[PDB]
Formats: C-alpha cells, structure tokens, sequence
DNA sequence: TAGGGAGTAATCCCCTTGGCGGTTAAAACGCGGGGGACAGCGCGTACGTGCGTTTAAGCGGTGCTAGAGCTGTCTACGACCAATTGAGCGGCCTCGGCACCGGGATTCTCCA
DNA sequence: TGGAGAATCCCGGTGCCGAGGCCGCTCAATTGGTCGTAGACAGCTCTAGCACCGCTTAAACGCACGTACGCGCTGTCCCCCGCGTTTTAACCGCCAAGGGGATTACTCCCTAG
C-alpha cells in the first residue's frame, strides 16, 4: 500500500527541522501530490496525442506543467524540472 | 554489478523518481515514457510539496504549535494567490474557512 | 422523513460559517431541498461506481471518486 | 453586548473551528435514506459517510458566502430563498 | 491530404430519421464535433474505471457504467438500452 | 470468404471498426475488448439520432430542410437531458433563445 | 414629432438580437485586438482565419453569458440597470472573480 | 489600442441578446477589461500548445484545445 | 540486445500576409432632455434573546455475521499476423434550397 | 374608443453556391488461425459494519417579548439616454507574393524488453 509519505517526510525535515506533520495532514498532502501527479501526466498525454507523439519527453512535462501552474507558480516549477533533469543527465 | 545509485540521488531529490516512472509508464499517458520526464516530473512534484509545507508551517508557528494539522495545510493554500488558483476547487477535510464578515455586517 | 433531522440549528451554525448575520425562516426547508438535490447526485454516482466493483459496501474512495466526477475534489481520504 | 454583535461572535466561534456542523447520526440516516433509492440494504464504510459530510458542509458554507453576496447585493443584511436560487442559478447549478 | 470524419454516418443517421432533411457543412462540423467529444468522455470513464478496479480491459461493463455517469437521466437509460441491443445482436450472430 | 462489417452484423450505421482502432490507438487501455466499440458505436448512434431528430423539428418549424447551426442550439437547449449533458458548450452562428426576463416588458 | 417611449425600442432589439445567430462584434477591431495581444507572447504569429473566428466566437459566447448572470443580479437588487457590481456579483458566483 | 475598437454599440448589441434593458455607461469599460482577461487567457494556452507543436502559425485546434482546458468547449471547429 | 520513432534535409503549395481602390453601412457626434434611482421616512412583523422543559445525541458496551479481500485454477478472448477486398477519401459533378431583393399586406404603438 | 406611420411579415422571382451525389482506388477492415495470460470463478478468512441496549446530559425545541429591520410610499432630477446627423473606416472584390506547414526519405540512438 505505496504513499508518498516517506517523501513527504523528508521534505518536511528539510523545510522546516522541528516540526512534524499529523496523520490527517499526511492524508490531505498525499492526496495533493496523487492530484498533481495525475493533471500534470493527463495534459502531457493530451499535447503528445495532439502532436501525433507517442512519447512523453521532458518538453512534454516542462509544457504541461506551464499550462498547469499560475504565473510564479509556473515558472519556478519549469526552473526546478530543468535543474533536476540537467544534474541528472550530467551524472 | 555495480552499486545501486537510486535515480532519486542520481537526481539529487527526496521524491522517487522511480515510482514517478512506474506511474507514468504503467498509468498509460503514453506508449514510450523518457527517462528526463520522471526526473522532471518528480522535481515539479517536490517544489510544490515544498511550498505548500513551507507555508503551513509558517501558518503553525504563527498559532505556537509544532505539528502541522489540516487547518494549518487550509489556511495555507487560501492565503497564497497562486495555491489557492492552483487548488482553487478542492475541499481540505477538517480544513475550515479562513475568517471572513463582511463589512456592512460589522457594528457601526 | 429524516430530512428534518438536519436541524434548524445545524443550518444556522453552517450559515455563521459562510458568515451570514441574519437568516429568514424560509431558508431553512431551501437548504434542506438544496442538501438533497447534491446528495442525491454525489450518491447516485458513488454507488455506480460501488455498482461496477461489484461490491456492496460503498467505500470512501467511491465518494471521493463521484466528488472528483462533478468537479468538487474531497482531499483527505 | 449590544443587539447584533452576539451574532458576529457567534461567527467568529464557527470560523475559527474545524468541528463538524451537522450531528453526524442525521446525516448518517439522511445518506441512508437517500441510498435506498438507488439499490436497497446498501452498506457504507464508516469513513464514506465522513467523506460526504465533509464535502456536504463544505459545499453548503460556500453555497451561503454566495448567497451572502446576493442578499448585501439587493442591500439586505438578511438572506432568503431568493439569494440561493440567484447563487444557484449563476453557479449553473440550476 | 487525408482527414477521416463521421460524416458519413451522420448523414447516413439522418436519412433515417427525416428522409427530407439536409445537413449544412457547418452543421455537420458540429455533429463531427460531438461525435468526437462524447467519444473521448465515454473511453476516457472506462479507462478510470478500468484504473481503479485493476483492470487492464474497458469491456461492455465498463462502457455501461461510464455511460450512467455520464449522460443524464433519461439519455442514460435510452443509452444503456441501444448499447444492450447492439451486443446481444453481435454475439447472436 | 465474403467480408461482413462489425457494423452491419451488429445493426449499426455507425463505424464499429473505426471505433475500435480509436480505442486501442487513443492511449486509453492496455486492452480493449470485443464488446466495447460495438456497445460505444450504438450510444454514438443514439445520440446522433435524438439531436438530429430534435434539429430536424426544429428546422421544419423554421420552414427549412437543412439543419444549420441555430437548429442544433434550438434542439440541445430547449431539451433538459441535452442542455445538462452539453450546458458548458458554446455552438457558433447557434444565437440564444428568445428570452426577456419578466420584469422589463411593459 | 413621433417617438417611441424609452424601452420600447429596445424590446424590438431584444428580439432582434435574440433570433439572430450573426456576431455581434464587427471582424476587424477583433482580429486587430487579438493580434495585438500575441504580440506580447511570441512575436511575428500568423494566425488561420478560422482560429480569429473561434476566438470571437468564444468571446461573444463568454460575453453574453455573463451578461445573461449580471442581469439576473441586478433584478434581485431590485434594479433594471447593470452596473459593474451586477457584472462582478456575476463573475464571483460562477467563480471567475 | 485595439480594445476601444469592442466599441460602445457592439457592446450594447451583446448587452441586448442577454436580455438587458437599461445599460450604465461604466458597463463599456468593465466589459473591454473582462474580454481582454479572457482573451489573455485562451491565447495564453494557445501560444502554448503553438509553440509545443513547433509551429509559427496558431491554428483552430490550438484554440479549441485551449478553451476545452478552461471548460468552455467550442464546437464548429475541428 | 532489437528495432523502429523521431530528427533532419530536400521539396513545394496553399493559405495566410499583405496591399489597393470604391462604397456605404455604420460609428460616432452636436445638441436636447427624462423616468426610474435613490434618499428619506414611517410602520409593523418576524427574528433574536432568553428562559424552562423535553428529547433523543452521543458514549460506550455486546454480539454477530456479511461481505470485502485474498488465493489458486484455467479458459476463452484478445493480440498478433498475413492475405484479401470493398468502404470510405478525394474531388469532380449538377441542380435546388436559400439568400436576396422588392413589393405589398398587416400588426402595432402611443397619444389625441 | 380612435388615427399617422412605423416596424413587421408574407409572396414571388432570381440566381448562386453549396446540398446531395457519383467514379476511381487504396488501405484499412475483415478472415482465418495461434497462443498465452487476464480475468472470471470458486473457496475461504476475518474485518468491520450492522444491530441493539442502557444511561447521561448537551443540546434542541417551544415560548414570550420587543425591536430594528424590511418594506412600502413620496419626491426630486442625473448622466445617461436619444434624435438626425456627420464622419469613418470596415467591408468587398481583386490581385501579388511567399512563409512555413506539410510530405518523403533516411538514418541512428532512443527506450523497450
């Protein structure tokens, strides 16, 4: 029975050391990763359909989540997608 | 065979990149699935779990307590313009509405 | 006829929450009518897909599914 | 207090608490009562019938920040029938 | 170029319904519009449906089940009737 | 042997072959079984039908044997099944139906 | 010396406008409008003359429909004039605002 | 400018097929700013999946998918 | 380790960019001018406040089994594969529904 | 009860452009086998939902009273409305130009297995 907790946790410890989280909000922010999870993967099916593509490449993501996130939101979301996949292929 | 390096690492992340792949492979967005769209993916997921827990925290403190709750999270993504048009139709269980009265309703 | 169970009193508390000051007496059977109508819908599509499962218990994903379906997304379950 | 400020306490009371506003065994009977009309001798997981309450009560206080709205709108402090059938009515709810 | 459409079974509908009656090609956008739209909802249900009961196949139950969902009150029950009648005469046959 | 459309030995007008392709070459399912475009081109048909039956009233009533545009947002909106399952659709060139609200007529 | 009283004329129009499917908007301020908003996305775009089209169509269909809303606000404040609290009161409970 | 070119009388035009009687002169300006926001919107994603594509030219069914992403599907086109 | 999707170069055409000139419908204006918005005021009734009694909400126990969830089998249905052919796509055909225009017959306003 | 004259509707002839249609043809849809596993089924466990019972006492509910708010009524005259009017520039019809969306062909490294 796989949940985003464990991940959840990490981040929490990192953000802010001391405090925990509770079960219930455990619940709501897993429910919230599922969510984003889903949006972000359904608008990347739909641009590669409309494409005539039958792959979901990075492009893909970097313009679903431009579609999907608000302003600052947006942006700063692609700058941490485009870090991550340029350390990734630099390893 | 060489030493497992977790993707997550690989990538510098706390997410599973892993899982983030099984998801989008399994979970039928598409025949072929890059290995660049899981790392991307798992990194927009981070920043906005970031945020979101970043600001419910700082809700927690502003109360003095150290555990974060669901009204805590409700607070959070009501206050924040761009959360709340992120998240702007969902409904947080044991949340609450942020404190509102209109002004014609307040004592004159 | 337990519609009437949701109380003159629970109306009025779920009012001072979405802030309202004064509340005239013919609220009270509208919210009830209000209440059913939306029940009926969430209902109605949580047990098809209760129905589909081929269960006979409704689960609290079936909720959350139907809720999902029409646009008003329940997180915490 | 002076007549009407009793009431912006009272707000305040609701808006600070996370509790649930409807007895949870009414509406436990009234999710009941409305199931059997779609298949007989349904049975609900304990957790299913929060679910709705929580979505329940959460659309019913938005339903009424709209109403709301509409009453102060026609410059009345009280709301009526009419303002949730305006509300309903723009929401496409109708 | 080439670019498939449902023209021809609108029509083909059509001519079934009011043997008098044309179809303008704006018209006729519409109805390929439709088409399409309820096309997408109905297999897009199915999939969820399939998703979440861990099922890999959208069968006749799954296309039912998307369909009460989907379409509302009166349409449903004509829906599920037509579809019913369709695959009992298939697999008759 | 002598080739037998999906279609016709189901009793549709509508394209059983073309629905299946779409099914499995849409990205929806792993699988898609037998009975789904059949079941799917017979709700496809129906509801084909019922709009196209309520334009071609709508267009006879208007003294015109083409549908256009006005004739299908006649048929979907003044029908409450069709007007709820299509009620966020915007129709070009369909106009708006006749409708001044109670309070501004003399 | 003939004159229609004040509302009259405008019934007439309420009928008009309501049997026609026409737009409303003439094309060219509206195609220049558009354009003059890419700009500001990408430089240099070339836009299908069906795309100005959906755009006005969705538009005036968005419009309208707002209008229809505001309407309905104003009357349960007692008035026949729109003002912007009519269109805003509009606006929030469909959820835009 | 380009947005006074929405003038006065297409405006009371619109006004007129929703049903409205009587206008308030302010209605002309708050309606030319909520277009513009909706317009900003739509051609926003439009650009988007135009420049996805790898295109120059926005096409209808860059619009059409733009406005079904914001839930007011356009059918007519496409 | 396999093999085919996609990135790329040679190629071009169709539909978009763009201009130009004439017409006229429409948009915007020089000046009058009004009816329904709004403010004020009075009154009555219905909602708020509080006080007392009744009523089942809510806690908590007890018990029972329905039914959700797992587990092992096996089959029949779908994926695939290759050959075959006819239904559907392009586009050319041709004639009739609609647009249009004018002209005449009528319903209607609003105010005498 | 009664006109001037405006907005409206109905008829009829014209003609044009697109509604309803026909010829090739090709590529997708069917036929006909093969196979292997996804899911249907049957059996079994034990979780949790249902059902019930007694008690406590928080809240609901019923009542009484009064007041302030809703609502009706009156009177004033704003800034938006309105005309014929004057101005303006879309629209229409036609034409040149060529951008970049679309096609084909190939090649290779991306991701599946």
């Amino acid at each position: 029975k796989e949940s985003y907790s464990v991940y959840v946790y990490k981040v929490l410890k990192q953000v802010h050391p001391d405090t925990g989280i509770s079960s219930k909000a455990m619940g709501i922010m897993n429910s919230f990763v599922n969510d984003i999870f889903e949006r972000i993967a359904g608008e990347a099916s739909r641009l590669a359909h409309y494409n005539k593509r039958s792959t979901i490449t990075s492009r893909e993501i970097q313009t679903a989540v431009r579609l999907l996130l608000p302003g600052e939101l947006a942006k700063h979301a692609v700058s941490e997608g485009t870090k991550a996949v340029t350390k990734y292929t630099s390893s | 065979r060489a030493k497992a390096k977790t993707r997550s690492s690989r990538a510098g992340l706390q997410f599973p990149v892993g899982r983030v792949h099984r998801l989008l492979r399994k979970g039928n967005y598409a025949e072929r699935v890059g290995a660049g769209a899981p790392v991307y993916l798992a990194a927009v997921l981070e920043y906005l779990t970031a945020e979101i827990l970043e600001l419910a925290g700082n809700a927690a403190r502003d109360n003095k307590k150290t555990r974060i709750i669901p009204r805590h999270l409700q607070l959070a993504i009501r206050n924040d313009e761009e959360l709340n048009k992120l998240l702007g139709k969902v409904t947080i269980a044991q949340g609450g509405v942020l404190p509102n009265i209109q002004a014609v309703l307040l004592p004159k | 006829d337990n519609i009437q169970g949701i109380t003159k009193p629970a109306i009025r508390r779920l009012a001072r929450r979405g802030g309202v000051k004064r509340i005239s007496g013919l609220i009270y059977e509208e919210t009830r009518g209000v209440l059913k109508v939306f029940l009926e819908n969430v209902i109605r599509d949580a047990v098809t897909y209760t129905e589909h499962a081929k269960r006979k218990t409704v689960t609290a994903m079936d909720v959350v599914y139907a809720l999902k379906r029409q646009g008003r997304t329940l997180y915490g379950f | 207090y002076r007549p009407g400020t009793v009431a912006l306490r009272e707000i305040r009371r609701y808006q600070k608490s996370t509790e649930l506003l409807i007895r949870k065994l009414p509406f436990q009977r009234l999710v009941r009562e409305i199931a059997q009309d779609f298949k007989t001798d349904l049975r609900f997981q304990s957790s299913a019938v929060m679910a709705l309450q929580e979505a329940s009560e959460a659309y019913l206080v938005g339903l009424f920040e709209d109403t709301n709205l509409c009453a102060i709108h026609a410059k009345r402090v009280t709301i009526m029938p009419k303002d949730i059938q305006l509300a309903r009515r723009i929401r496409g709810e109708r």
